[PDB]
RNA sequence: CGCGGGGUGGAGCAGCCUGGUAGCUCGUCGGGCUCAUAACCCGAAGGUCGUCGGUUCAAAUCCGGCCCCCGCAACCA
RNA sequence: UGCCCGGUGCCGGAAGGUUAAUUGAUGGGGUUAGCGCAAGCGAAGCUCUUGAUCGAAGCCCCGGUAAACGGCGGAACAUUGAGCCUUGAUGUGUAGGAUAGGUGGGAGGCUUUGAAGUGUGGACGCCAGUCUGCAUGGAGCCGACCUUGAAAUACCACCCUUUAAUGUUUGAUG
RNA sequence: ACAAUGGCGCAGUGCGUCGUAGUCCGGAAGUC
């Protein structure tokens, strides 16, 4: 793959280069580095100590975060049969019957949250081995597939995260935007901090943070000294 | 941590033989590619095999790291008689595929009116954790594209009719899926045709956290190959690099220790002669006579193997016309193995048969013993013509049969060919002393199974030679002695190899499997066939195809 | 099948009222006949006996027994429980049909054979022969078997005599054909 | 020469073992026996060996 | 003899084409000297090399002329009480006269039912490079490539 | 008397602690190269392993029992 | 006033083999915040043990020596490894040529020129591609890609490996 | 003599046979 362009090293030669700083000093630093394409939405690119080869700690998942998450909380519901007869009341906000994610190649992104069922995701999305070059296509790795549509619609619509960690241990997460208060932001950082005390490493070693690395969709990133506990954001 | 595997004074004590390993102590650390070299009874598989946690009655400690994954790969691969597809997905996706059809029976039972949805739930918690963890499962198209690009016979194909390398790569590549953190295997450059090879070359040579295995080729210990594991007494000796002076090196190394050892023990006997005229005994009395000799003075074991050598009986006395195919044409369902193929063997004739595992080699012989049919054209064979085949598949009774008793069939007085000798003797001219013969064959090394197996088949007299992979599970003495014994018999023989030298002492005929119903037939040494492809090749420069660039560079 | 009557009947009472006996359990009744090949087969080749033995079982419907050295020998290398050779021992059925067989085609087809041999006796009453050619017997042939062998038989009967015996041989039935 | 001293371990009783000889030489074969086990009170299947 | 030695005399032509190479070729095939039994048995070589292949008759022996020539050759010079292998270039006279002998020389080696059976063997392996025949030069190519050093 | 080594074809030796094949040099024999003789070339022959028997399935080998040749010692007085 | 360096003594050399103190890395064991009626699992800190890494003289080995003992037959600096970052470059186990590590962000740009094309030097036999110097050009490449595949590549974090450069830290020799 | 430049049969030649074998070879030996 390619990797780190004259763009970015520019960019980044205008404001600031690869250091950690207090989230409050951060953020600041973030929101006016961003370039545009299109107004500033941050994302949390987590480094912690994983056991997930072997799945002895829970770091691919989805939970509700207080607020609701990225720029517009977009979901898409991959579903079909006596499941979604269930979320009648509820109502799932798109039903896709085999067909409802293939915008991406058209320049064309669109969900924050795609749920799936039991009888869709044997069809479409059993094959989560490779989805690339990007990982939106619903899948078995982040699992919880639906008992019931209308609940996991419900959860989605009030503000669901799907976070998995790469392979050695970042866990990718959208925290929300830039606009968004630091006493609103703030929440869903200290939100997916206890969301991993809860799942803990059992044996890589104790930590939960080592490397906390912050993004939004254009500028370039900086990294954090500590994101969660700290007080506030801005 | 830097030791990805390590061992502490590790050991292996046999009374009959003589201790074959001692005193191991190594740590194997990330990104090293270490061959571990040595002959028959050198100890290098049981030191893999000890590694991979396969042999563990040893002293001492031999101990893997925490968080790897190992993988080992032997010589006859534990895959079952079963499909390609079935044994494919065995060992290595099934945890995952068993978690995928679980995750699907969720999926079912989401919209089933009687199923408990927080249960359901709990069970796609720990069945993502599994699939997850293994990561990859059995896929759409890839594995199974992945083995074709590799070429590997048909995926609802029997692993039973697939040879040597075939079988091998198959179970090297679902090996690979299912444990490749640290590589443990088995001399995996015997039995594995060219493309094959290189393959096995690029990848180990790529390779991470660490590559150890053995080897009998000098291209091996030039392109992987980084360490070099000496183990000859029993002692492992780690050297670093390098290239084939090393071995050069090695063979001057155990003949100046063999004649100094020598030197110091007749040194000390004349002292010992004098000694009853009129010392007081005091000292060497005791010490020289009973401590020293029998146990001390007997180091020189290893380097004798050499001066046993190997034998073939020859041939029957026969004509001029052994062998006779005109235009034969098998195929196996779709594939085309030979096609209009036609060639006489002449007495004396030696023939070298190429090309890749599977290409079709063992079947023609399968047709000369009358076990298959031609599908067209025909193979006429002379009259007085006697048959003595040797295959990839070396399988026998049982394990815990003698060396003597496998080859003699109980039996005192052999007639080998048309002629009789005592059994014990002729068993011996194997590299087999009284000793080696009263051991097992489970006991045994591939080596001594490969010496074993010739001494074998070869007592229905060595009139027409049909040999499948010679080369196959010999130790490098033992390749040695095979080619000394080959240097002197008469010929009438077919013979299979790969390996360069072998190559060149098989020739006075080739027999080259290009391609699907192409074979090649020519009539001369693997030297005049090698004059005759750089001809080929200078034509081939000229022609623009990317072809040529294989036989160029890598 | 066949001799097994023609015994019963005119045969004992042949030999009866030849030596004037009152009780009729006074006239030899053959006992057994043994088939013994020992051509050493065994000795430089296991599977060679293995052969011989099969040979044996096709004129006889069944498995032979398989025999063995009973002492050390030097000149011969061999020892106690060694294989060397092979017998079927025939009572009864067996002994008929192989009797049959043998006298009406077997014997006519021995070389240079036109009479009687009647002067083989133990002491006892029972009489033995050999056999050069194995090929004689009627399911036998050359056609058939990988290579030739010989073999020899020896007739046991409840005689107490060689007058007994010698009697018994000649009120058999040797017909000269085929 | 001496023939070797095996140390018959049991698998569903005791953790220990009973005590006995066997040739190595002629036997690769790891030995098995019914010997009786004091914990479960009855007699059992012993295994492991050198 | 020493002053008197002289060339070829005189070879009498190839019946078919007219070819005076074909003509020696036949001659050298013969043997108790029998140009009919050896003429016969060239032709039935040629036609089933011909045959088999497609080939042309002429190209049939024409490339594999020019694939068994050989351009070096091995000389034991012995050189006064010493004695050393030393090459020199073949001269051309001889240069394919040594050709179509040595194609002669490969068939009665080199095994086969019938001589012209074992001549539209070797026939093909010359032009190809691997015969019997070609086997021969690529060997006094070798042998005289060691030996470049003292010459 | 007391200790121990070695007896292998015609000569001089290997093998032998590992029992299943007797190997080497010279000479001899037969064939060649010389006019002839040495050298040289090709091929072959000759051995109960000093013996007698023993354990062993099997001894040149391991173990004993005889016939030999050579060494070591014969001392405190 | 000759012959012997195999022995014993010694001298000269260390490339390899074996090798001390040193150093204390990894694995193992003990304790128990805590998880659990629960069996039993066990973090941190502290310890009990094993002894990676380095490591010489000696010794094996290599070369000598008998007017040796004796024997003389049948604080700086240069070079150079390695621990961290920092700053780059391939990311090819199946198609797809390949630059599809993988996830989130995410559909339009400043990188004041960033066009791009034509050509130069190096890099990958993935040499289609891009990486990466310099001239013309102060200008937007590129995303149904073109193509296969269940998925297609705009564009920002960033993942570790094979590896490079700076900052170094450290261990060596000189 | 040892053989298909041939053997046998009706030097050479015409047919027909044998197909490389110790053979229809040679008159056991012998594969030039």
């Amino acid at each position: 793959m390619a990797k780190l362009t004259k763009r970015m090293r520019v960019i980044r030669e205008k404001v600031d280069a690869t250091k950690q700083y207090d989230i409050n000093e951060a953020i600041a630093l973030l929101k006016e580095l961003a370039t545009a394409k299109f107004v500033e939405s941050v994302d949390v690119a987590v480094n912690l100590g994983i056991d997930a080869r072997k799945s002895d700690q829970n770091v691919r998942g989805a939970t509700v975060l207080p607020h609701g998450t990225g720029r517009s909380v977009r979901v898409a519901v991959f579903t079909q049969g006596a499941n979604a007869e269930a979320a009648k009341a509820a109502g799932a906000e798109l039903v896709g019957m085999e067909d409802l994610a293939d915008q991406i190649k058209k320049g064309e992104m669109n969900f924050d949250v795609v749920i799936a069922s039991p009888d869709a995701m044997r069809v479409v999305g059993q094959l989560g081995q490779v989805l690339g070059p990007r990982g939106l296509m619903p899948n078995p790795k982040v699992g919880t597939v639906t008992p019931n549509v209308a609940e996991a619609v419900k959860n989605a619509k009030a503000g669901q995260v799907r976070y998995r960690n790469d392979k050695n241990g970042i866990i990718h997460t959208t925290i929300g935007k830039v606009d968004f208060d630091a006493d609103k932001l703030k929440e869903n950082l200290e939100a997916l901090l206890v969301a991993l005390k809860k799942a803990k490493p059992t044996q890589a070693k104790g930590v939960y943070i080592k490397k906390v690395s912050i993004s939004t969709t254009m500028g370039a990133g900086v990294a954090v000294d500590q994101a969660g506990l700290s007080a506030s954001v801005n | 941590a830097q030791f990805v595997y390590t061992m502490h004074r590790v050991g292996k004590v046999v009374p009959p033989k003589r201790h074959i390993l001692k005193n191991i102590s190594l740590s194997f650390f990330p990104g090293a590619k270490i061959g571990v070299l040595g002959l028959n009874g050198a100890g290098k598989s049981t030191l893999l095999r000890i590694m991979a946690g396969i042999d563990k009655d040893i002293e001492g400690e031999a101990r893997p790291q925490p968080d790897i994954k190992i993988g080992y790969l032997p010589q006859e691969p534990q895959l079952n008689p079963e499909h390609t597809v079935r044994e494919s997905i065995e060992e290595a996706v099934s945890e995952v595929v068993n978690a995928l059809k679980r995750l699907d029976e969720v999926y079912a039972l989401y919209a089933d009116p009687d199923a408990d949805f927080d249960k359901l739930a709990a069970e796609q918690g720990r069945l993502e954790e599994i699939i997850q963890a293994h990561d990859g499962h059995n896929l759409n198209v890839q594995l199974e594209r992945a083995a074709d690009a590799l070429r590997l016979p048909d995926w609802d194909a029997k692993i039973a009719n697939l040879s040597g390398g075939e079988r091998r790569r198959v179970a090297l590549c679902r090996l690979l899926l299912e444990k490749p953190d640290m590589l443990l295997l088995d001399e995996p450059t015997n039995h594995l045709d060219a493309e094959s090879v290189a393959w096995l070359e690029r990848f180990l040579h790529d390779f991470e956290g660490t590559v150890v295995a053995i080897t009998h080729d000098r291209y091996f210990l030039d392109n992987v190959a980084g360490w070099i594991l000496e183990l000859d007494r029993g002692e492992g000796i780690p050297w670093e690099g390098n290239y084939s002076s090393w071995l050069e090196q090695k063979d001057q190394r155990l003949a100046q220790e063999a004649s100094q050892e020598a030197a110091r023990r007749k040194s000390i006997e004349k002292e010992l002669e004098w000694v009853r005229q009129g010392t007081k005994g005091r000292q060497s009395k005791g010490k020289a006579r009973l401590a020293r000799f029998e146990e001390l003075n007997s180091t020189e074991y290893q380097k004798r193997n050499e001066t046993n050598e190997l034998f073939i009986p020859p041939g029957p006395r026969l004509g001029d016309k052994v062998l006779e195919v005109s235009n034969l044409r098998k195929s196996y369902g779709d594939r085309l193995l030979i096609d209009d193929l036609s060639f006489s063997i002449p007495k004396g004739a030696i023939v070298g048969i190429i090309g890749p595992n599977g290409a079709g080699k063992s079947t023609l012989f399968r047709m000369i013993s009358g076990q298959e049919q031609p599908d067209s054209g025909t193979i006429t064979l002379g009259e007085t013509v006697k048959l003595a085949s040797v295959d990839q598949f070396r399988d026998s009774m049982d394990n815990s049969k003698t060396v003597w008793e496998e080859v003699s069939g109980g039996l005192d007085i052999m007639k080998i060919g048309n002629t009789e000798m005592p059994s014990r003797a002729y068993v011996g001219r194997f590299n087999f002393k009284g000793v080696d013969q009263g051991k097992r064959v489970g006991e045994l090394s591939g080596g001594e199974r490969g010496r074993l197996h010739l001494a074998k088949l070869l007592q229905v007299g060595g009139n027409m030679l049909l040999l499948d992979e010679p080369t196959n599970d010999l130790d490098i003495e033992t390749l040695r002695a095979l080619e000394n014994a080959l240097l002197e018999f008469p010929g009438c023989a077919m013979v299979i190899s790969h390996d360069r030298w072998f190559l060149d002492r098989i020739a006075t005929h080739i027999l080259d499997y290009q391609d699907e119903g192409k074979v090649e037939f020519f009539e001369g040494n693997f030297t005049e066939y090698e004059e005759y492809k750089k001809r080929t090749l200078g034509a081939d420069a000229l022609e623009p195809k990317r072809i040529k660039y294989k036989r160029i560079a890598k | 099948a066949k001799l097994h009557d023609y015994y019963k009947d005119e045969v004992v009472k042949k030999l009866m009222t030849e030596f004037n006996y009152n009780s009729v359990m006074q006239v030899p009744r053959v006992e057994k006949i043994t088939l013994n090949m020992g051509v050493g087969e065994a000795i430089a080749d296991k599977k060679l006996l293995d052969n011989a033995a099969a040979d044996l079982a096709a004129i006889s419907g069944q498995k032979p027994l398989i025999t063995k050295a009973r002492k050390s020998v030097a000149g011969f290398k061999i020892r106690q429980g060694y294989p060397i050779g092979c017998k079927v021992t025939l009572r009864g059925e067996r002994m008929w049909e192989f009797f049959e067989r043998l006298i009406t085609i077997a014997v006519p087809r021995i070389r240079d054979f036109r009479g009687l041999s009647a002067k083989s006796f133990d002491g006892r009453g029972n009489y033995s022969m050999g056999v050069r050619e194995q090929i004689i017997f009627p399911e036998i042939d050359y056609d058939k078997v990988d290579r030739v062998r010989g073999l020899d038989i020896t007739i046991t009967t409840t005689a107490k005599s060689d007058e007994e015996g010698r009697a018994l041989l000649a009120a058999f039935d040797f017909p000269f054909r085929k | 020469g001496i023939r070797e001293k095996i140390k018959l371990v049991s698998s569903a009783g005791t953790g220990h073992f009973y005590t006995t000889t066997k040739n190595k030489r002629t036997k690769p074969e790891k030995l098995e026996l019914k010997k009786f086990d004091p914990v479960v009170r009855q007699h059992v299947i012993y295994k492991e060996a050198k | 003899p020493r002053r008197r030695v002289i060339g070829q005399r005189k070879i009498l032509p190839d019946p078919k084409f007219g070819s005076e190479l074909l003509a020696k070729f036949v001659n050298i095939l013969m043997v108790d000297g029998k140009k009919s039994t050896a003429e016969s048995i060239v032709y039935s070589a040629l036609e089933t090399l011909a045959q088999r292949s497609g080939k042309s008759e002429l190209e049939a022996f024409e490339v594999a002329l020019e694939n068994v020539r050989p351009t070096v050759e091995v000389k034991s010079r012995r050189v006064g009480g010493s004695t050393y292998q030393v090459p020199v270039e073949v001269r051309p006279v001889r240069r394919n006269a040594l050709a179509m002998r040595w194609i002669v020389e490969a068939a009665r080696k080199r095994g086969d039912k019938s001589m012209a059976l074992r001549l539209a063997n070797e026939l093909s392996d010359a032009a190809e490079n691997k015969g019997t025949a070609v086997k021969k030069r690529e060997d006094v190519h070798r042998m005289a490539e060691a030996n470049k050093a003292f010459a």
